[PDB]
DNA sequence: ATCTGCTTTGGGTGGGTGGGTGGGTTGAGGCAATT
DNA sequence: AGCAGAT
């Protein structure tokens, strides 16, 4: 619930993307 | 004084001193009130700009020889809102108060208009509120509604008859005419002077007639709930609206939801139950146009005087042919010869038919054979949003009949009949044929004749007839394997063969190659554009001003503008080839011919050689010049030449480039 | 009052995002892998729609792989019966729709008419499909479109259209062999195609 | 109480702005889905 | 020809 997409979150997003190959 | 000559006030026309609205807009000082404020309206609004819109609007109106003056509603609301609520609530009286008013503005620029056209249609442009067939309910009845449906059956134009005359079957006497009403039957049961309950005859010296039709409309698949049936209702399109819509089109109906009575309909359903119908008041095309329900008029591709006195200083400049290929889908990052196939393909050839005898195509045919990413889909639909008219078929979603035409047995008259399929819906218009290559090949086949005939030939049924299928075809199609193999050649990357592929005129070969400076650039306008396109990044002047800015930053021309741009383009420019370097593109021709000789390379036949000059054409008309330059011709040279290099392997890419670098 | 309430102790809480994965599916045991997944897919992303009307999707896309009787069905069974808009079915679906759409048409002078099928059907919803793996060949291909533009174009004998498919699909496959095999690739394990593949979010 | 007048069966010597949940039902030909 | 209506 914010607003405001931090690298945090493009760094967790990377780590799923990367589990799925 | 005479009394029936004064008139009150605009605020003494807001107070209402009647029972219902149609009684006071029937009185006649009301009604002269009405029809002064009217013709001032007319007259006098300005837009932003300050030149009148409606003087403009009439002037063209008398060039055309056209009885319809188009008038916006949302002008209207701004300048009189009680004229538009009226207007809203009982569209019968006022807009026959408002044609008498848009006849005498007309007279006002052509005094002797009336030899032409006795009278002339106001058509509403923007009602604010849109219905489905679904929510229309008692409460719409007598008043103004927007519906949107598929024309799903049509009737033949039958001349109605504007006034009936009566005469006595007994007493003889001839009863004056009157005023029918499309809705249903007028007749005469008390006689004012022989009161005579018998029927009176139906006959008349003169009378003048006028066209007629009926349409069934059907909720569109896209609106319908998934999966429940759609509702339908009937609509009736009076003169100068007949044959506007066609079947299988989406439209958007502006009319008057009126009922009547029906006899059967009590006696099936065993309660008073009436039959309701709407009259057109308006028709817009609402068919491949999802992605333009952002904009005014009934038509979105058409120009006023003062915007094709500036597509003229557009043009004039000096590089117009590349800024318009810059403004083709703006939002995909590169991919520049795909965007040069496609502004070719929308701006088109010029046909020619050489002494009634040849008839040579003039419309250009492009394919991209690409990599899985690389934004193919992306620029079909964008390609179907800007072109006229434009028809989308995915790969097995499409058939053989369904594409060209089909044969079916009429359930009214029960004979066998034709109708149309996309190529027809795309008559002057492209189709878009996504995921070619995993089309049935029965399927597939079925567009060779369109393709290059610009025809399509039935015989089934005892129907033996020839239609035209004046439609450019651009495919999006994935190599064998789902990724091209640049070492081998491109026949054996494509399941296609030689005669579908020679009937293609731009090839365009994508692939997706990971190199960090090029995947740099693609990624950071990607990431540009979905921050540009976030929803949350007077009040529709902000809304349009802050929209332009946003357009601005990736497209030198305006959507809107562009879309009118080749509109015009398209309609009005015919180039043709007078001064042309014969020796060129007879050399060229032949150096691609015996460059092509080799097994499994792109095929050449005479079709490239006048591929070649339908692309100079394009590019001519996209300067609006009546005559192709050599400028033009070398273009569409470098634009063939390349496309074939493109499309050889590695190992000979290198020497073909260098044999034909002297053309590029 | 007291909804909003809980709702603004919930957001303070700390540990607010690990909760919310834990509580996906409690019938489940051990898989927070693959709960962590399906959360975001109820979620979602959000929907733009370019200065040109280029339309980007916002949904995710989800397909699971696993050996026989490893709770695959019991994931998509939570989501059927906890999301809005939902749609249970089967890679060989036996209505004559199948996961897309088809023309039906009535007895004799009957004009042809659309029969919805799955991903029509789950509209702003999500579809889930038990054996992947199975399709048919038709809808093999018409789900290229639904997938990535969100919608489905069908052009039959006097009926065409574009239908709005916009869905994400939450699949279930089983491995080409009997069991998935830890030497191949997960290319190899599966019967997709490089297309497909690169379709879906999150494997 | 008498005079004036319409409409059947069912069928194309009423029709397709009345339709097929008002009955007239086999034969051929085209199309999608099934193969 | 039987029944439905106006003088
Ligand atoms: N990790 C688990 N947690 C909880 N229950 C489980 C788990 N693994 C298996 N089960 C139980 O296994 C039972 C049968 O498994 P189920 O058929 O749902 O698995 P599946 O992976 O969908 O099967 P299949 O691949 O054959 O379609 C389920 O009812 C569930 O109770
Ligand atoms: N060159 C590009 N510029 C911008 N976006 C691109 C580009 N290539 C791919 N994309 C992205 O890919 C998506 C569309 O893929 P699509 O073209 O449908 O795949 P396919 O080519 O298989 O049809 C879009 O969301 C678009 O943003
Ligand atoms: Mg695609
Ligand atoms: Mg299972
Ligand atoms: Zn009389």
């Amino acid at each position: 619930c914010v607003d405001e997409i931090t690298p945090s979150f493009i760094a967790e997003a990377y780590d799923l993307l990367r589990q799925s190959i | 004084i005479d009394p029936l000559r004064e008139e009150l006030t605009l605020e003494s026309l807001s107070n209402v001193k009647a029972n219902s609205y149609s009684e006071w807009i029937t009185q006649p000082n009301v009604s002269r009130t009405i029809a002064r404020e009217l013709k001032s309206f007319l007259l006098e609004y300005t837009d932003e700009t300050g030149r009148s819109v409606y003087g403009a609007r009439i002037r063209t109106l008398g060039e055309m020889n056209s009885e319809s003056l188009e008038v916006n509603y949302r002008h209207l609301a701004e300048s009189k809102a009680i004229l538009a609520l009226f207007l809203a609530k009982c569209p019968e009286e006022m807009l026959k108060i408002f044609d008498l008013v848009a006849m005498e503005a007309t007279e006002l620029h052509y005094p002797d208009y009336a030899r032409i056209h006795s009278e002339i249609h106001v058509r509403i442009s923007d009602f604010p509120t849109i219905y489905s067939l679904r929510e229309l309910r008692e409460s719409n009845l007598s008043s103004l509604v927007r519906v949107t449906g598929v024309v799903t059956r049509r009737t033949g134009v039958f001349p109605q008859l504007k006034y009936v005359k009566f005469n006595c079957l007994k007493c003889g006497s001839i009863l004056g005419p009157f005023f029918q009403d499309s809705n249903e039957e007028i007749r005469i049961s008390f006689c004012t002077n022989c009161k005579s309950k018998g029927p009176f005859r139906v006959n008349g010296e003169k009378t003048v007639y006028r066209n007629y039709q009926r349409v069934t409309l059907q909720e569109a698949p896209g609106t319908v709930p998934p999966g429940r049936l759609p509702r339908h209702r009937e609509v009736i399109l009076l003169a100068d609206l007949v044959d506007v819509s066609k079947p299988g089109e989406e439209v958007e109906v502006t009319g008057i939801y009126k009922n009547n009575y029906d006899g059967n309909l009590n006696a099936k359903n065993g309660f008073p139950v009436f039959a309701t119908i709407i009259e057109a008041n308006s028709i817009k095309r609402r068919e491949g146009n999802t992605a333009n329900e952002g904009e005014e008029g009934l038509d979105v591709f058409s120009w006023t005087e003062e915007e094709e006195r500036e597509f003229r200083k557009i043009s004039r400049d000096r590089g117009i042919i590349d800024k318009i290929i810059s403004s083709m889908a703006p939002s995909i990052y590169g991919h520049r010869d795909i965007k040069t196939a496609v502004a070719c393909s929308l701006f088109g050839g010029v046909p020619k038919n050489v002494n009634g005898k040849h008839s040579i195509r003039g419309d250009i045919n492009v394919l991209l054979l690409g990599d899985p990413g690389t934004a193919k889909s992306q620029i079909l639909k964008y390609v179907e949003k800007t072109a006229h008219r434009a028809v989308f078929a995915t790969g097995q979603g499409a058939s053989a009949v369904g594409l060209t035409a089909s044969v079916r047995k009429d359930p009214i008259t029960k004979e066998w009949t034709l109708e149309g399929g996309a190529l027809v819906l795309a008559d002057k218009g492209v189709c878009l044929i996504d995921e070619f290559d995993k089309m049935n090949d029965q399927d597939r086949t079925s567009i060779h004749e369109a393709m290059e005939q610009q025809s399509i030939s039935i015989s089934k049924a005892g129907i033996v007839t020839t239609l035209q299928a004046r439609c450019s075809i651009i495919a999006a199609a994935n190599p064998n394997g789902g990724r091209y193999n640049s070492t081998l050649p491109l026949a054996q990357n494509v399941s296609l063969t030689e005669p579908i592929l020679s009937r293609f005129d731009i090839l365009c070969v994508v692939r997706d190659l990971v190199d960090e400076e090029a995947d740099e650039r693609l990624a950071t306008f990607v990431v540009d554009s979905h921050v540009r396109s976030h929803p949350e990044n007077n009040a529709r002047q902000r809304r349009l001003q802050r929209q332009r800015k946003k357009e601005e930053e990736i497209s030198p021309i305006p959507q809107e503008l562009l879309m009118k741009y080749i509109h015009y383009a398209r309609t009005k420019i015919y180039p043709k080839l007078h001064q042309m370097d014969m020796d060129k593109v007879s050399r060229v021709y032949a150096d691609l011919r015996r460059e092509s000789i080799s097994t499994g390379s792109f095929p050449i036949t005479v079709r490239h050689l006048e591929s070649i000059l339908r692309i100079a054409e394009s590019f001519a008309k996209m300067r609006l010049s009546e005559f192709v330059s050599s400028y033009d011709l070398d273009r569409a040279i470098k634009v063939v030449v390349d496309s074939f290099v493109d499309a050889q392997k590695v190992s000979v890419r290198r020497q073909l480039r260098r044999s034909f670098a002297i053309y590029t | 009052s007291d909804e909003i309430n809980e709702l603004k102790e919930m957001v303070k809480d700390e540990h607010i995002y690990d909760k919310l994965v834990r509580s996906i599916a409690p019938a489940v045991f051990g898989h927070e892998a693959v709960k962590k997944g399906i959360l975001l897919q109820m979620l979602g992303g959000v929907h733009k729609s370019t200065v040109e009307g280029i339309k980007l999707r916002g949904d995710i896309n989800i397909c699971v792989v696993g050996d026989p009787s490893t709770s695959k069905s019991q994931f998509l069974k939570y989501v059927v019966g906890f999301a809005p808009r939902s749609v249970y079915t089967s890679g060989k679906a036996s209505s004559a729709a199948g996961l897309t759409a088809a023309v039906v048409r009535d007895e004799e002078g009957g004009d042809y008419t659309i029969e919805a099928g799955a991903l029509m059907l789950a509209d702003n919803g999500i579809c889930c499909i038990d054996e992947f793996d199975k399709m048919d060949i038709s809808d093999q291909v018409a789900i290229h479109e639904a997938m990535e533009q969100q919608t489905i174009s069908i052009a039959k004998a006097g009926i065409h259209a574009t239908l709005n498919a916009r869905t994400s699909i939450l699949a279930a496959a089983n491995p080409v062999g009997g069991r998935y095999n830890r030497k191949l690739s997960l290319r190899g394990n599966l019967n997709m195609t490089a297309p497909i593949m690169s379709r879906f979010d999150l494997f």
